[PDB]
């Protein structure tokens, strides 16, 4: 169960970090309109 | 406790809705399409078909 | 120079007159003690 | 064996969903 | 479970008959 | 040009058949996990001790349930609100016996649907659309959150959450009526207004557009072929629709502005579902529907029954039989 | 049940019989006829009030 | 008496979208009514 | 019953007041329509 | 199906297929009247025919028997089989007379245009109406009990249980 | 100029409230229905038919007032004012529930009048009569629920009463006695009504959020002209959005608007079919397989069996007060109940 | 001639006299007095 | 846009309308009030007054049981 | 259009297509018969519904 | 007769499946 | 990467005589094997 817990924690942490670093990476500029901001 | 909990849950939910309303509007207005799609430069007209 | 009495006038009164009558009656009931 | 019937009809529904998405009539601008 | 012994033929036909109707119609479209 | 930048461009790409987006990078794993566990549980999960009195309830097809009766059973009352992942069970069979699949499926589902809402905003942003489709989608999200999260939290147990099944849903509703008189709650009444009116207006708008289509086809073909995807021109005459509807009722009860009409169509059911979601969410804290039991007394003081009293008799009948072995004390405090 | 469903058949086929000329859709006009007050009689083009 | 060709014959059509809608309808109707057929 | 008279009386007053204040215009609309 | 193009179906003056729906209705109403009268006057009466199922009020002696028509107001008691016989004789006669009128007198212009008498879909619309009327009537008479729905053939009604009909008679 | 044509002229005039030939049957009938309901809910009791107070005069509120159904003793008698029960006595007619058949029959003829008005106005204006066809759903529901269900039952007594809490009672009664939630016909109706609401919300929201920039103001509502030839929102953008969000999307607006009529209307028709079944006690009450198993296997429990138990409790605890004419004397000891509670 | 038959026949008479007849007389009169001018 | 009738905004903003309705609406309101407060409505509709639901001879519901003769049952129920 | 013997015998029964009487014709008499039929339906309905009780018989399985 | 309870579904499908195959193929010929 | 139209697609045909032969074959096969399926 410890192996499974560590696996789940790793997967969830990777997905959450991917979310955060994605919406941090100039996300307002990724649109078809004005992108100066 | 019932009055306070029920009241503040409702207010919290409607303020989440307000956050979404103003956050989406702030994003669209910063980007310049909060008033609708421009007919000449509609983005989907310059995007490839999905299939 | 619009007409006073029309079909619309009657459509308005057929509903408004009994409605105010009933509202007054229901107002009276608010004071009935058992 | 009624379990087989239930799973089969559910599977038909899900497979129809897959085909309707993956292989739909492509909307075209005419 | 003591199910209706006619439930399986009924469910199979209830689905398969309109299914084949639809498939026949779709496959012959454009003739 | 960096690899992270390339990945960002792919994630936020509007040319993917299914949009992913950052919200999608969370939506897809969570919803996929929930779907896999739900299908496996609904087919094969062993019985679940929902009421924590060691009386397992069969929810899965292989244990004797049909599609109508099958469900994923909420986790045991003994768990209450405790977090119960797989790695907190001494065996998968203990996890199953105590209703762990319910917790896994609901938590992943809830995360997935909130991410679905965010994803709707995200794609609207990438398409240069206006941003509020997600606001309309927040109504069903609020209702689902009410039945799967808020109601359990207020009652103190995930065992009180809506079961993931058809007959399980009816059980939830009946128990909810018995303990909260939801029929006599004004927010449920607004929800019923929202859904009855949403269907009414859907029928009205659909019928008025269909009635007022511009002649484009011959009588041998479907009228739908009179519309071409992407055409500039309107496919029905709103002026004719307004003339008909403003003569059906009166001129001022009819919309001549499609924008105002489509706003009303969106707002009415959305607002009604927000109210009903908040109604379920507030009866989670036991602020129940109207109580008019023995409200009317004659002069001597004898009770004159009303329809609310008969409804109360029905509710008492439901209440005295529910969870028939779970109560040891006279009052159902949760 | 059949009687109930045959009520729909009646309304459907009676509508098809009475509305045969508009089955494929409405006329390319109808921009003046369906307006309010323009005619004394709803639909009658010979009752234009001209006022 | 001769057998003449009838001019009132028309082709029938069912597009792919209608196929998918009809198949989903049949599937969900089966999902719904199977439990009642088995009883 | 006295109660019927008392209930009908404000109705009579309403009608007679409206008739006093509208009747000449009502008569004119009547003549204008024969 | 194979020999679809008969000259009977074309309008002699023009070239296109045409049915005189009013005259069609006159012939068919006259035939319906003849059949209704015959069924009532020969079959149900037993003059030439077996009659109809008749039973005691408690469904113990059910048998087919000639039924004489009841021409009084008692003929409108739904539990009186003589009412059924009388109806078929009288409605058959009235249908004969109505078919004769419909065979002889053309429809008025007002009605020909208003009901779209040149369109066969008008006949479908009105026939569906008459048919659902009849379906409601037969469902009702089956549910509530009728001389034409005896309990020895279709079983007792729920109202006989509700009212303890047989329990009262047994006591 | 014949008198019929002159009458048809006056009846079809363009006025604030269109009348038409249909109005001769819609307006008096609807007014009788509405006035009867308001009258009964304000002044009339159900004391002699139900043993209940049912009007504002007795102290009930908007939620608890009703035009209650007549007493069981009358069976399906039409309870005409001049009929053999009331015999022209207005007060007795009120006290025996005569207002229930008055409201129901005037409402049925008023609904017929409203559908005829739909047809008539559609023909005058020159449009297709799909609004009239859509309205057949509501009439199917009214006929099946308020007429055919009581007609199949013992009397008008078991028809739903015209009131908020009366309707709630009828709903709970159908749950506890008929297991109406288990009925597939009701399930199709639920799917139709919920899908109709969903379609309404999603079309409205999609249209409002794919609007073309047709004006300078933030108030996008002013950017639409009723006579404009151009679509006010982008169907291509909407289609792409939903194709990438949901996997599929409407691409034909005509099919979209037909679907918005088809779904709720079809749901009302299907639920009506199920109610017609319930008129004869033809209920999807039980799954016999699960009843046989639970009878033989006392360890076996599903949500279905639990709902069965809930229904038995409702029936036993509600019957004596809900059906006061049957003189149901159920002593406390026979009332089903779980432990403690 | 039972009382129920008497009341039925009176219902026919009074329905005609209180509703249909006054209604059609009023409708005919008003349609004639307020004619549409073409 | 206008079917011939005077616009409601023009009607309700006018002196003569309110000169008439300052009396008509109140008179209707008081007519209904009096209908209730004089006890007329109880007699008209047969609704029991608060001290007439139960009598000395009857402590239970007056549920109707006759098919036809209801004047008699309601009289005996009092 | 193919001619047959039966068609020729039945030709004149399908030979008056679209013939009408100018104006209102027999519409008034038609309305009178329709009103009488409505009254008749009301009578039989009310007898069946026990709102119209006649002498001589009872609406009952007995007669 | 105590027949195989699967005989009826088997016979029905044994005939109906190739039947529908054939019908589908025939009806779409000429597209 | 693009989705190009495959040029190797050929129409399939089953004439009416083949339909009748196949239907008779299926029918007689069912006639033959039904008794053995029921056993
Ligand atoms: C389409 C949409 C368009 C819109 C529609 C709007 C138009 C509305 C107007 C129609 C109103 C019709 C009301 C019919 C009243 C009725 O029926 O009243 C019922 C009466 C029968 O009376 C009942 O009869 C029952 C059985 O009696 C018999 O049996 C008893 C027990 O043994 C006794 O012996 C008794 O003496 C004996 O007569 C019980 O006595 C009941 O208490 C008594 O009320 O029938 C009758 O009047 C007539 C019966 C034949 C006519 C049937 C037409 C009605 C269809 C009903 C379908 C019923 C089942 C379907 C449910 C699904
Ligand atoms: C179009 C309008 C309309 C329609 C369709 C109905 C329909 C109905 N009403 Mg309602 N009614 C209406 C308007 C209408 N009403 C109005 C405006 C009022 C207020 C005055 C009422 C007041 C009312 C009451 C108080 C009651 C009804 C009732 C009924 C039902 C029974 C009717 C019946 O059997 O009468 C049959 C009568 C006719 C069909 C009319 C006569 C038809 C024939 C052809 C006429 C014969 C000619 C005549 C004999 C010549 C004599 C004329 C005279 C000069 C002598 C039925 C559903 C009853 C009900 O609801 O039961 C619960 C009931 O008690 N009605
Ligand atoms: C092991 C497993 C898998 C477990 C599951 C077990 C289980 C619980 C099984 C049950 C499953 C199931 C399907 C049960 C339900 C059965 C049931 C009740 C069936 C009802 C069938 C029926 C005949 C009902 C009658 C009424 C009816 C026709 C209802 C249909 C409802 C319906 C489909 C409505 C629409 C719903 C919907 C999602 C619509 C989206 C449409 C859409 C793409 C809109 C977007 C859009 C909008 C715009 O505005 C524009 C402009 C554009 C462009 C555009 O695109
Ligand atoms: C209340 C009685 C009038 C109600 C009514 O039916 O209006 C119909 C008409 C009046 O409106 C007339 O009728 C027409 C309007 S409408 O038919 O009411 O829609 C209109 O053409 C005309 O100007 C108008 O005078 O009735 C009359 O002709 C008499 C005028 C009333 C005089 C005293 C009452
Ligand atoms: C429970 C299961 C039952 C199913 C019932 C419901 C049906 C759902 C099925 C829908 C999926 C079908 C999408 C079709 C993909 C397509 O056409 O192109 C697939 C393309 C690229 O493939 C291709 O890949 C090619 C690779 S290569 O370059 O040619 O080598 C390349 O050409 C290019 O990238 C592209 O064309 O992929 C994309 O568009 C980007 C990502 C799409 C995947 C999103 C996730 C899918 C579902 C997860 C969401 C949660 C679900 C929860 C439970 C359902
Ligand atoms: C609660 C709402 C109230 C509902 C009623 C409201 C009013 C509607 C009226 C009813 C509609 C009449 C039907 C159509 C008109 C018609 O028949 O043609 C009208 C004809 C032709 O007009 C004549 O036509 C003649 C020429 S010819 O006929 O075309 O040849 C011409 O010379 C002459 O000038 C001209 O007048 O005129 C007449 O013959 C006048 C009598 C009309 C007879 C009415 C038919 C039914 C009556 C019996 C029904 C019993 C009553 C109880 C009802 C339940
Ligand atoms: C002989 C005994 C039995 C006979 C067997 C034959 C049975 C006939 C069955 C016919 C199938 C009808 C379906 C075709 C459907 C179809 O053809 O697609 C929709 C179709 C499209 O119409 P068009 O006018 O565009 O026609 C284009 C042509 O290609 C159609 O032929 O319109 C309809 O048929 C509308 C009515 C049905 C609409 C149904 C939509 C609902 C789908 C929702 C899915 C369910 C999900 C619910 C979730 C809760
Ligand atoms: C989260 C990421 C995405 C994952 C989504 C996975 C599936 C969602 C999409 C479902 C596809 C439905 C295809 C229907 C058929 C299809 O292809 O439809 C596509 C069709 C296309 O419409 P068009 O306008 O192109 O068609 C016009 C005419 O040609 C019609 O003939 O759209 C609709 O009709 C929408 C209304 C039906 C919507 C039905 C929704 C029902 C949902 C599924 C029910 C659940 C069953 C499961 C039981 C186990
Ligand atoms: C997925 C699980 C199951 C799949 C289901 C699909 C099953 C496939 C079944 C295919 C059907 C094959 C039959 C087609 C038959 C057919 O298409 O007609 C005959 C056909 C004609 O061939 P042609 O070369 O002329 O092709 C013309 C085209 O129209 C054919 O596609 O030739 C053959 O197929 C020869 C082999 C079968 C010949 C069978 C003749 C025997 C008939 C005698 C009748 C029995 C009486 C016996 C009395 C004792
Ligand atoms: C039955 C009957 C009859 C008839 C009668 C009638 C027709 C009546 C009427 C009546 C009426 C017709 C009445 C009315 C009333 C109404 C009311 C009662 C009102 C109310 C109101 C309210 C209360 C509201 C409120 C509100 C809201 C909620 C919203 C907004 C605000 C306000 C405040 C406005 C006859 C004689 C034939 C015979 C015998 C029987
Ligand atoms: C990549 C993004 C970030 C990912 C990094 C996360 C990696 C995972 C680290 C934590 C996961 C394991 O964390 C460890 O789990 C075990 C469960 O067996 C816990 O163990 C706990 O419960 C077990 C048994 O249930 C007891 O024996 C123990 O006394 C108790 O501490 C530890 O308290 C915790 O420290
Ligand atoms: C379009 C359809 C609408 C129709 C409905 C409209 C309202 C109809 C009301 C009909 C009322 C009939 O009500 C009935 O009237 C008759 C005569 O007044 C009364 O009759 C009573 O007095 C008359 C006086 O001559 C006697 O001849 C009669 O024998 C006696 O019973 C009944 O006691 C009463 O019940
Ligand atoms: O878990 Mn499910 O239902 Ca909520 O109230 Mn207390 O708990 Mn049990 O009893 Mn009633
Ligand atoms: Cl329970
Ligand atoms: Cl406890
Ligand atoms: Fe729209």
């Amino acid at each position: 169960m410890l192996t499974l817990k560590i696996a789940v924690y790793i997967v969830v942490g990777l997905f959450i970090s991917l979310f955060i670093f994605g919406f941090l990476s100039s996300d307002p500029t990724r649109n078809p309109g004005r992108k100066d901001f | 406790r019932a009055w306070l909990a029920t009241s503040h849950f409702v207010l919290g939910f409607f303020f989440l809705v307000g956050h979404l309303w103003h956050a989406g509007r702030a994003r669209a207005a910063a980007a310049g399409f909060e008033k609708g799609i421009d007919r000449e430069t509609e983005p989907t007209l310059f995007m490839p078909d999905l299939d | 120079t619009y007409p006073i009495f029309t079909v619309r006038w009657l459509a308005v009164h057929t509903l408004a007159v009994p409605s105010v009558f009933f509202v007054g009656a229901i107002a009276a009931m608010q004071f009935i003690q058992r | 064996m009624e379990s087989v019937a239930y799973i089969l009809v559910l599977t038909m529904a899900l497979a129809v969903l897959f085909f309707a998405i993956a292989f739909r009539e492509p909307p075209r601008i005419e | 479970m003591q199910v209706n012994n006619l439930g399986f033929i009924a469910s199979i036909l209830f689905v398969l008959v309109p299914t084949v109707f639809l498939l026949i119609l779709f496959i012959q479209t454009g003739k | 040009a960096s690899l992270w930048e390339q990945f960002c461009q792919w994630v936020t790409s509007t040319n993917n058949r299914i949009y992913v987006g950052w919200f999608g990078t969370l939506m897809i794993p969570t919803l996929l996990t929930a779907t896999t566990c739900f299908i496996i549980a609904f087919i094969a999960a062993p019985p679940v001790d929902i009421d924590g009195i060691r009386e397992p309830v069969a929810g899965s097809l292989l244990y004797g349930n049909n599609i109508i009766s099958g469900a994923v059973v909420p986790s045991s009352n003994a768990i209450g609100l405790h977090f119960y992942p797989i790695w907190e069970a001494a065996s998968l069979d203990e996890w199953l016996y105590n209703g762990g699949p319910y917790q896994l499926v609901v938590f992943h589902f809830l995360i997935g649907i909130f991410c679905y809402m965010g994803r709707q905003w995200e794609l609207s942003y990438r398409l240069g659309m206006r941003p509020w489709i997600c606001v309309a989608y927040s109504a069903p999200v609020s209702a689902a959150t009410a039945v799967f999260l808020i109601y359990p939290i207020g009652q103190g147990s995930f065992s009180d959450g809506m079961p993931l099944g058809i007959s399980g849903t009816f059980n939830f509703m009946i128990n909810f009526q018995a303990e909260h008189n939801i029929l006599m709650h004004p927010f449920h009444m607004l929800g019923v207004a929202g859904v009855f009116g949403g269907s009414l207006f859907s029928a009205m708008h659909g019928s008025l557009v269909t009635s007022s289509l511009v002649r484009e086809t011959t009588e041998v073909e479907s009228q739908n072929y009179g519309y071409k995807f992407g055409q500039e021109e309107e496919t029905y005459n709103i002026v004719a629709a307004h003339g008909y509807f403003g003569r059906l009722i009166f001129q001022y009860a009819s919309f001549n502005n499609s924008r105002s009409l489509h706003f009303f169509l969106g707002a009415w059911p959305v607002i009604g579902i927000w109210f009903t979601a908040m109604g379920v969410s507030t009866m989670a804290f036991n602020l129940n529907g109207f109580n008019f039991n023995q409200s009317i007394l004659d002069s001597q003081g004898r009770v004159i029954g009303t329809w609310a009293d008969v409804l109360n008799r029905a509710n008492i009948g439901f209440e005295v039989m529910h969870e028939r072995n779970a109560h040891n004390f006279p009052l159902d405090l949760a | 049940v059949f009687a109930l469903l045959f009520f729909f058949g009646h309304i459907w086929h009676g509508s098809r019989t009475l509305f045969r000329d508009v089955f494929a859709g409405v006329d390319p006009g109808l921009e003046e006829q369906v307006e309010f007050g323009v005619f004394a009689k709803v639909g009658d083009l010979s009752t234009r009030k001209e006022a | 008496m001769d057998r003449n060709s009838n001019p009132n014959r028309q082709p029938v059509e069912l597009n792919r979208t209608s196929l998918y809608l009809g198949l989903l309808l049949v599937a969900v109707l089966g999902i719904l009514f199977s439990s009642y057929f088995f009883n | 019953d006295w109660r019927v008279i008392v209930v009908v009386s404000p109705l009579l007053i309403a009608a007679t007041w409206a008739a006093i204040n509208i009747g000449a215009a009502a008569i004119r609309q009547l003549q204008d329509v024969l | 199906w194979v020999f679809w193009d008969l000259e009977l179906f074309v309008d002699p003056r023009t070239g296109e297929s045409a049915l005189d729906l009013p005259k069609m209705f006159g012939i068919h109403l006259f035939l319906s009247g003849l059949l209704c009268f015959g069924f009532g006057a020969f079959h149900l009466t037993g003059v030439w025919g077996p009659g109809m199922w008749v039973s005691d009020p408690y469904g113990l002696t059910g048998h087919v028997q000639p039924v004489a028509p009841e021409w009084g107001p008692a003929g409108f008691n739904p539990f009186n089989p003589g009412g059924v016989v009388a109806h078929h004789i009288a409605a058959g006669i009235v249908g004969i007379i109505a078919g004769l009128f419909h065979l002889t007198v053309r429809p008025p212009e007002r009605l020909y245009k208003a009901l779209r008498m040149g369109n066969i879909e008008t006949v479908l619309s009105s026939s569906i109406a008459a048919v659902f009327f009849a379906a409601f009537v037969v469902a009702g008479t089956m549910w509530y009990g009728n001389a034409t729905t005896p309990i020895e053939l279709f079983g007792p009604t729920r109202y006989q249980w509700d009212k303890g009909y047989f329990q009262e008679e047994i006591q | 100029r014949g008198w019929f044509d002159v009458l048809d002229d006056w009846l079809k005039r363009d006025r604030f409230v269109f009348i038409g030939w249909s109005g001769l049957l819609l307006f008096p009938c609807a007014f009788m229905a509405l006035g009867g309901w308001l009258t009964g809910t304000t002044f009339v009791t159900s004391w002699y038919t139900h043993g209940l107070a049912s009007s504002y005069l007795e102290g009930a509120n908007f939620l608890t007032v009703a035009v209650s159904s007549p007493a069981d003793a009358f069976g399906h008698s039409l309870l005409f004012l001049w009929g053999p029960e009331a015999q022209g006595n207005l007060t007795r007619w009120f006290q025996i529930g005569g207002l229930w058949p008055f409201v129901a029959l005037h409402g049925a003829f008023g609904l017929i009048g409203f559908m005829l008005r739909q047809f008539e106005i559609s023909r005058l204006v020159g449009i297709r009569p799909y609004n009239a066809i859509a309205f057949s759903g509501p009439i199917a529901v009214f006929v099946s629920v308020f007429l055919m269900y009581p007609l199949g039952q013992s009397s008008w007594f078991f028809a739903p009463s015209f009131g908020v809490a009366g309707i709630f009672r009828f709903i709970l009664f159908l749950q506890g006695f008929h297991n109406w939630t288990l009925n597939p016909f009701h399930m199709m109706g639920v799917a139709g009504i919920l899908g109709g609401a969903l379609l309404c919300a999603i079309h409205g929201a999609t249209v409002e959020n794919t609007l073309f920039e047709d004006g300078e103001d933030s108030n996008t509502f002013r950017a639409f002209e009723p006579t404009q030839a151009e679509e006010t929102y982008s169907m291509v953008t909407a289609n792409r959005f939903w194709s990438q969000i949901f996997g599929i999307a409407f691409s034909n607006k005509r099919w979209l608007h037909f679907f918005m009529l088809f779904v709720p209307v079809t749901g009302l028709w299907m639920s009506s079919v199920g109610i017609v079944g319930l008129a004869l006690n033809l209920r999807a009450y039980d799954f016999v397989s699960q009843e046989l198993r639970a009878a033989e296997d006392p360890e076996f429990e599903t949500f279905y069996t639990k709902n069965i138990l809930l229904n038995e409790g409702m029936r036993a605890w509600m019957a004596p007060q809900d059906q006061p004419h049957e003189n149901f004397i159920f002593p406390e000891e026979v009332l089903p109940r779980g432990n403690a509670l | 001639m039972t009382p129920s038959l008497a009341n039925f026949l009176w219902s026919l008479v009074l329905g005609a006299a209180i509703v249909l007849i006054p209604a059609t007389v009023g409708l005919i009169f008003i349609s004639q007095k307020d004619k549409i001018t073409r | 846009g206008t079917t011939g009738e005077r616009p409601f905004s023009d009607i309700v903003t006018s002196i003569r309308y309110w000169v008439i309705h300052s009396i008509t609406i109140p008179m209707l309101f008081i007519a209904g009030w009096l209908f209730v407060s004089t006890g007329l409505a109880y007699d008209a509709f047969g609704t029991p007054r608060p001290d007439e639901y139960f009598t000395q001879t009857r402590q239970e519901l007056p549920i109707l049981q006759e098919r036809y003769d209801i004047n008699q049952e309601i009289q005996e129920f009092n | 259009a193919q001619r047959t013997r039966l068609g020729d015998i039945l030709r004149p029964l399908n030979s008056e297509y679209g013939k009408v009487v100018p104006g209102w014709g027999t519409t008034p008499v038609m309305g009178v018969f329709m009103a009488l039929f409505l009254v008749f339906l009301l009578i039989i309905l009310q007898i069946y519904n026990s709102s119209l009780i006649l002498e001589g018989f009872s609406v009952d399985w007995a007669g």
